[PDB]
């Protein structure tokens, strides 16, 4: 059912009978909201300038826990198993947020020991 | 003059009802002159 | 507005007529709907904002500045009247013993004065007759096919030595064009006709050695189309339609144009400044809007007023060709069966009932209808159970809320008159009355100090206030 | 001056105060007043420092919003809300390569707002709303409003002000197709709106955008509906408006305008042939009420069925079925649509010059069995002089 | 021009407070923005 | 109306030659009551509604309706 859906938009977004230029307006024609990045990714990822229909297809599949396990390690920048609270700061202040370091403290207090173990990123998210 | 409904108002009062107003008009003369001498009294 | 009749005879027959409470509870319910509906669609005309303010400063005749043309609003009644036939000249050809002559437009004829001066007993039309076509021609000369250019309207005996005959038609004939020959029985331009020896008058000069005959009609000037026959008449028809179409849109778009500027004009206006420099002692901005709106708009409204007219008839000129055409067609296939039509249905598939309106959003067609009913709750009010009625519909709020200070002079005069007859005797209304004048009366003294508008804002309450206490 | 926050909330207050009443003093007289503030207000005057003369408005954001929220609390700053300052949005908001780098990136970004709405959640964190606007509001009154024009301008502007960002300008787009319903009941003075529109749609990729939205179909019913008001009024009385016919051209306009995408062409020209047909005939049969506006959109529909009609054997084959279908729809008595119709099939059955495999759409004909419903038309001859 | 109160409307600006201030109009106008869009959110 | 150059002279001098705090407030004062005298003055005056009604209407060239002719109103150079 979805196929179809997706057969017929990849059809009507086909100019000639696609470039991954409105891909991204594809996906968002779709109903799926995607963010900057997100669509960035996914075009490094398809685009080792047009993408087939079984490539949209599986594109699409990966967008309908191993992710959340590489996030986590992506959290432990020091990789010592414990993600750093000043390792968010920094994390955030690369993501160009400004935000208070009582807000991080805070954030880290609602996540016993309060050092956040992979149970709590697993909790958390 | 085509118009009927014009002719409406047909007021009429009796000689002993034209009296009557006039006593009438005379109490209500002298009760406002009561009144707005009450109103000008020393405090 | 034309059903002010109707609205007395309501009246009158209502009000003789006893009736039963629950009948006279609906009458009254219909009546303030209507009227609260009329008040409700007249407070939020587009141009309700304008064309109040307008009203008090410029002598305005009529709202010309509507959308949809008001066709009620705009059909005047222009009524028939003595004219020279001379004046309305267009054409001249004169012959032997007739005259042909074009009018300058169409026209509704009554009936023609024919005065006969210089008479001379040897030649003394013993009849005369007439011939009338409402068919648009170019040339005087070219109508002298006599059959097809002509459809005689009455031929009177005239007695020897009468001068001024009344021929009298018995119904009104519209026409454009005429043809009045001395039917029984040169000098100025010297044009010897060789043909006709004696004349009534020259072939050539209308030089007439018998008499001279001078013409005037009763008559008004009626805007119609030559009749539709051939299928090349249809075409013509479409093309000038199309046309008038066409010119009708350009005239729209430019009588439109003027109201931003009005509404600028409007602004400027309101700001009320004042300025130092009595024929031009007003102020500059409301002698530019007086000169726009009386000299401007009124003249565009007059003019797509006359194109739409035009247009409507050339309309009704077209769909009467077309229905006589599919009658025809429809008589002539025998199987189809002749549909006899009752009366009303005849009527109302008739081309009877098209133009008995005006536009929906009409500002002049609503006041008319606001009037009317302020005319008719008036009379209602009469009957003592009819007014504890009323007052239990609690007309008074509305009235004071809308009615009271909006239209003519007249109108609310007649309103405070109303106003005052439904309180005549009700405790429970006068207070209630009395507590709303008061209220807004106090409103307005709070800010006195600060807004000399505001007691600028407040001569019809207090108007009403003293013609209530005028009736004892 | 330092009273930005102070002045805008009052000006903002008094706009949303009264911005529902639909009297014309009040439209005229407040409305407008705080719709110019607010447009002057929205839109800055150009750049002046040379550092920044030529450089865009948008570019000069000292910080960047959320992709998909809105973290702005409209109520709270209106209620003077102590935490709904200016200064609380700016601190909300982010400041204005490898592969690997750009998935830990996009990685972290979606944790992050994770992070971030669980603190909100389960801690005093505040909410961001999401970009979804209702079917009612101020915007669909104010835009149509018939008071005046001028106001109409002023709220075109204030909306294509409001779509620069392309996540806005989805929802904004979406907004406006909803709103293009009320065309019919304001045909003049909602034409600042179809400018707007058409100035919106300009992107060819947002074209295809709101094409995948189905509007085709919304836009041909309500082509269809108001063909049918149109037949039924000048088959009703015989009055004039000087508006007729504005709305119907405009929509067929936009039709047209939206057809122009070859590519949209190719996906659904068959599903909107029929609609194209049948108002093509309803056109030819309007006689009576006939606008110039009306004839302009006729033509354009012609033009626009004689395009459409215009493609591969299996699409002439579909056309020839649909104007079968048509024919049964018309009425046997009915003597001028089947002359059209009949007229353009043969034109396409034999090509007209300006074995039989030129008439190899005959047999199409009778794989429809369209030669049945032309010897029941045939019956329906009764006349010799009428037919 | 007698009026030396007349002359006394005399602004300035730097370069650097131009650039500044238009980043300022440029903040609040993007502020403006995100407000006027949720008045109109769905509820 | 004479005293217009003394009023900017007065101006210039009070904004450019610094004064104590006091002195502020005193002028301050001075210039508020001069004010709001003025001003209830002219709200309670008799012809104030005709004229102000008048000023609307038409271009007014000056209030030719007081009884007492002031005479520097009434003495043109």
């Amino acid at each position: 059912e979805q196929i179809a859906e997706f057969k017929e938009a990849f059809s009507l977004f086909d100019k000639d009978g696609i470039t991954t230029k409105e891909l991204g307006t594809v996906m968002r024609s779709l109903g799926q909201n995607p963010t900057e990045a997100e669509l960035q990714d996914m075009i490094n990822e398809v685009d080792a300038g047009t993408i087939d229909f079984p490539e949209f297809l599986t594109m699409m599949a990966r967008k309908m826990e191993e992710e959340i396990r590489e996030a986590f390690r992506v959290f432990d920048k020091d990789g010592n198993g414990y993600i750093s609270a000043a390792e968010l700061r920094h994390v955030m202040t690369n993501l160009g947020e400004k935000l208070t370091d009582e807000e991080v403290d805070e954030m880290i207090r609602e996540a016993g020991d309060g050092q956040v173990n992979y149970e709590e990123f697993v909790q958390m998210m | 003059s085509q118009f009927l409904l014009t002719r409406l108002n047909d007021p009429k009062m009796s000689e002993t009802e034209r009296q009557s107003m006039e006593s009438e008009r005379a109490d209500r003369s002298l009760f406002v002159q009561e009144l707005l001498l009450s109103t000008l009294v020393r405090e | 507005r034309k059903a002010a009749q109707f609205v007395d005879l309501l009246g009158y027959f209502s009000l003789k007529t006893p009736q039963t409470e629950k009948k006279l509870k609906e009458y009254s319910q219909k009546a303030v709907e209507i009227l609260r509906t009329q008040n409700h669609i007249l407070t939020n005309h587009p141009n309700s904002n304008i064309y109040n303010t307008l009203s008090g400063l410029v002598e305005f005749d009529g709202y010309y500045l509507e959308s949809d043309p008001c066709l009620v609003c705009n059909n005047p009644e222009v009524p028939f009247c003595y004219i020279k036939l001379s004046s309305i000249k267009v054409d001249t050809r004169y012959t032997t013993t007739q005259q042909v002559v074009k009018l300058i437009g169409s026209h509704t004829i009554s009936k023609v004065t024919v005065k006969i001066g210089d008479l001379k007993r040897t030649k003394m039309v013993r009849t005369i007759n007439l011939y009338y076509n409402n068919r648009t021609v170019q040339a005087i000369v070219e109508l002298k096919n006599k059959p097809a250019r002509w459809h005689k309207a009455k031929k009177v005996q005239l007695t020897p030595g009468q001068t001024e005959v009344k021929i009298d038609l018995p119904l009104p004939i519209v026409a454009s064009n005429l043809m009045i020959e001395f039917a029984d029985f040169c000098h100025k331009c010297r044009s010897i006709n060789y043909d006709e020896k004696d004349p009534f008058l020259c072939n050539a000069c209308g030089f007439c050695k018998y008499a001279r005959f001078d013409f005037m009609l009763y008559a008004k000037p009626c805007c119609a189309v030559d009749p539709i026959e051939n299928e090349e008449d249809r075409k013509k028809a479409v093309s000038n339609i199309n046309t008038l179409l066409d010119k009708a849109d350009r005239v729209y778009h430019q009588l439109m144009g003027h109201r931003p500027q009005l509404e600028n004009l409007l602004c400027k206006v309101n700001e009320a400044a004042p300025e130092k420099p009595t024929s031009a002692s007003v102020n500059r901005y409301i002698l530019q809007l007086a000169q726009e709106y009386c000299g401007d708009c009124k003249n565009s409204f007059d003019e797509l007023s006359k194109i739409i007219q035009k247009v409507f008839a050339s309309r009704k000129e077209l769909l009467e060709y077309d229905l006589q055409q599919r009658e025809a067609a429809t008589k002539s296939s025998r199987t189809s069966v002749q549909p006899t039509f009752t009366a009303s249905q005849y009527r109302a598939l008739s081309v009877l009932g098209c133009g008995h309106t005006s536009s929906t959003k009409c500002y002049g067609c609503a006041s008319a209808v606001t009037e009317h009913c302020i005319t008719l709750l008036r009379a209602l009010a009469t009957n003592p159970a009819l007014r504890h009625i009323l007052v239990s519909q609690g007309l008074i709020r509305e009235l004071f809320d809308y009615n009271l200070r909006r239209g003519a002079a007249a109108m609310r005069e007649e309103v405070r008159q109303l106003m005052c007859l439904l309180t005549r005797d009700n405790p429970e209304a006068t207070q209630q009355m009395n507590d709303l004048i008061i209220g807004k009366v106090s409103t307005a003294l709070k800010g006195h100090w600060a807004n000399p508008d505001l007691a600028s804002s407040l001569q019809y309450e207090m108007l009403l206030l003293t013609d209530s206490i005028s009736k004892e | 001056d330092s009273c930005w926050e102070l002045r805008l909330r009052c000006a903002l207050s008094l706009f949303l105060m009264a911005v529902n009443i639909k009297t014309p003093v009040v439209v005229e007289n407040i409305t407008l007043m705080c719709l110019r503030i607010l447009q002057k207000l929205i839109k800055p005057p150009a750049p002046t420092s040379k550092k920044n003369k030529d450089v865009p408005v948008e570019a000069l954001t000292t910080v960047k919003p959320y992709c998909n929220e809105i973290h702005a609390q409209a109520q709270l700053w209106l209620k003077r809300d102590p935490k709904a300052s200016y200064d609380a949005w700016k601190k909300c908001l982010p400041i204005r390569p490898s592969k690997s780098e750009l998935r830990h990136l996009y990685l972290t970004e979606k944790y992050v707002w994770r992070w971030k709405q669980f603190l909100s959640r389960r801690g005093k964190r505040t909410s961001p709303l999401d970009l979804k606007l209702g079917h009612n509001n101020w915007l669909r009154q104010v835009l149509f409003t018939p008071a005046t024009q001028a106001a109409r301008q002023a709220a075109c502007t204030i909306v294509e002000a409001l779509a620069t960002i392309p996540s806005r300008k989805q929802q904004v787009l979406d907004l406006l197709t909803s709103y293009l319903d009320e065309l019919s009941i304001a045909g003049e003075c909602a034409a600042e709106y179809l400018a707007l529109y058409q100035k919106l749609i300009t992107s060819a990729h947002w074209k295809v955008y709101l094409a995948a939205r189905g509007v085709l179909p919304y836009v041909g019913n309500l082509i269809t509906k108001e063909i049918a008001r149109l037949l039924a009024l000048e088959e009703a009385t015989l009055s004039t408006d000087l508006q007729q016919g504005y709305a119907l051209k405009s929509l067929t306009g936009l039709l047209s305008s939206f057809v122009e995408v070859e590519s949209i062409k190719r996906h659904f020209k068959s599903r909107l042939v029929g609609t194209v047909l049948n108002g093509y005939l309803c056109l030819r049969k309007l006689v009576v009420q006939r606008t110039k506006l009306i004839d302009e959109t006729q033509d354009m529909l012609l033009e626009m069925l004689e395009d459409m009609t215009t493609g591969t054997e299996s699409e002439t084959k579909a056309f020839m079925a649909v104007c079968i279908e048509t024919a049964k729809r018309y009425n046997l008595d009915d003597y001028r649509t089947p002359v059209f119709i009949f007229e353009r099939l043969c034109s396409i059955i034999y090509p007209e010059e300006n074995e039989e495999e030129v008439y190899k759409m005959a047999g199409v004909m009778a794989q429809c069995g369209g030669l049945e419903c032309m010897l029941n038309r045939l019956a329906g001859i009764r006349d010799f002089k009428q037919g």
